[PDB]
Formats: structure tokens, C-alpha cells, sequence
């Protein structure tokens, strides 16, 4: 029963995005006790040593973690997005935000300028819904996002509902 | 209660 | 739906045990990209954080995560196991063997030596079967164990499967 | 894989 049970939920995941995929693992670990997070911590740190030990996905894996983390990089982003080449950045911001550190608010205060304009642009249909309300589910549960963040772009959130 | 606003989008999406 | 897909696999999740859920959790982060594993690894910060800052846990978490680190309260677990209590004293093993620090080799090696005597002890039925399986089974997935431990291990597994 | 051998355990134990 239990090694099925399991096939059940892999597939189930397996059928899912990564936003789907990370969203669902971040409530199934609410459901966890201390031990079980800390053997996870450790164990992602392994999966992390991992990634970062192969050619296929190291680079790749570095890249990304400082450009999502880069006031100078999310920066350049912005100035582009306003102009064109909207839904591209959009997919990028989306890729990049799960990696905003806590602690970085240079690089928060740039996403959060983005968010809104971004809202706006897919009112006027610029942009597939579909991508910002994965932005803004990760948003809502993001550690380096404060509560007052939160209620700041709650005014946009409600377009999105 | 932002989580099941999140799993919501997620959903509305779906 | 997502909704109900989720909600399939979080009542699957709430029918396993706590050795299930982490197994499974650890299977599915392998089903994950770097930044997802980055994102799950700050949530995993702020749920220790709020664990350690409540008293219907904080105790309770400090004192197993040093226990299991503490190759003095393990050898006098150990000590006192071939004597008796040996059931209890596993269920205490199975519960402290996810804290294990990958590094604490001083720890790890009470807990290797451990596992032999259990194990024979299963197949005398002193001790369940269950226990020394969920025991093994994080050994297997364990950051902390080398492939060199496992091999040493294997020896002890084929009795179990 | 050591994952897999680790479920089958973990079935039995069920």
C-alpha cells in the first residue's frame, strides 16, 4: 500500500510546474516535525553540493543565484521590461525569485517596483496572466517578503483573484 | 491564509 | 483541479507516519530545480526558527538535536541498550537518527555500532521488525552516511528485506 | 538505488 501511495503522489507531482512543485512542498512542510526539517535541511544541502558539482546544472545553478540577487543585474532587467521583451523578463524574474535571499533588501526593493507595473500589464493584456499570479503565489509566501510588503501589494493582488 | 490565497492563483491558473 | 490534486496528496501525506513523510519529502526534492531547493531551504529556516520560538516545541527541539550530536548520551543509550528497554531505546534512535549532523563522525560511528546489534536482535525477535527497517531506512538516504558506511550496512540489509 | 531499497523497507514496514 505505501510504496503505492507513493507512486500515486510522485506522478501526481511529476504533473506539475516547478512554481506548482514548490508551492505545495512549502505547505507539506508545515505539516513536518523539528527532526524531519533539519534531516530536509541537511539533506537539501547535499542535492544543493550536488547541482553544484556537475557540469550539467553548476554553472547554470551559480548564474542564476547572483543575478536573482544583483540590484545591478534586476536593475538592467527593469529598464528592459518597461520597453519590450515583456513576457521573457517576466519568465526570468519568475525564475529568479525563488532564490531572493532574506536579508536582501536592494534586491527586493527592485522586484517590488516590477510587480506593479507588471499587474498593470496584464490588465491591458501585454502579458500572460497566468505568469504573474505565480509571481505573486510565490509572493505570498516568500521568508524574504515581510507582512508589510505584503499589504503593500495587496492593492494588486485583488486584480489578480 | 497567503497560502491558500497562493494555492487559489495557483488553481485559478489551472 | 490543482486544488484537488494537492489536497489528494496532502491526505496521503497525513495517513504516513513521521519516517514516511521524510523519506517521501526527500524523494521529492529530488523531482526539484536549484532554485526550488534554495526557496525550500529559507522556509525550512523560518519553520525551525518558529519551531525553536514556542514552548510547545522549543525544549523539545534543542534537546534531540543535541542528544543525537552527543556521542556521550549515545554510547550510554548504546550501553544501556544491551541490557534492555531495547524497544524504547530504538524508538529514541529512530527519532534522533534524522538530526545526525553530516561531519559529527564521532556520533555517527555510536550509531553504526548500534544498528549491527539491533539487527540481530530482529532476527532473535527481541526487537519489531518495523523499527529497525525505518531505522535503515534512513541510513540509506542519510547526508551523513557515506557510500563506504552503506557498504559496511549491506551485510545487515539483506536480513531485513 | 539506495532511495528505492530505502522504500521497499519502508513498504514491508507498512
Amino acid at each position: 500500500l505505501f510504496c503505492e501511495q507513493v507512486t500515486t503522489v510522485t506522478n501526481l507531482f511529476e504533473k506539475w510546474n516547478d512554481c506548482e512543485r514548490t508551492v505545495v512542498m512549502y505547505a507539506l512542510l508545515k505539516r513536518l516535525r523539528y527532526p524531519s526539517l533539519k534531516f530536509l535541511q541537511y539533506s537539501i544541502d547535499s542535492n544543493l553540493t550536488q547541482n553544484l558539482g556537475t557540469s550539467q546544472t553548476n554553472l547554470s545553478s551559480v548564474v542564476i543565484d547572483i543575478n536573482a540577487n544583483n540590484p545591478v543585474y534586476l536593475q538592467n532587467l527593469l529598464n528592459a521590461y518597461k520597453t519590450a521583451r515583456k513576457e521573457d523578463i517576466l519568465h526570468e524574474v519568475l525564475n529568479m525569485l525563488p532564490l531572493l535571499k532574506p536579508g536582501n533588501e536592494e534586491a527586493k526593493l527592485i522586484y517590488l517596483t516590477l510587480i506593479p507595473v507588471a499587474v498593470k500589464d496584464t490588465m491591458q493584456q501585454i502579458v500572460p496572466t497566468e505568469l504573474v499570479q505565480q509571481i505573486f503565489s510565490y509572493l505570498l509566501i516568500h521568508p524574504a517578503i515581510t507582512s508589510e510588503d505584503r499589504r503593500s501589494l495587496n492593492i494588486w493582488l485583488r486584480h489578480l483573484e | 491564509d497567503e497560502l491558500q490565497q497562493a494555492m487559489r492563483l495557483l488553481n485559478a491558473a489551472s
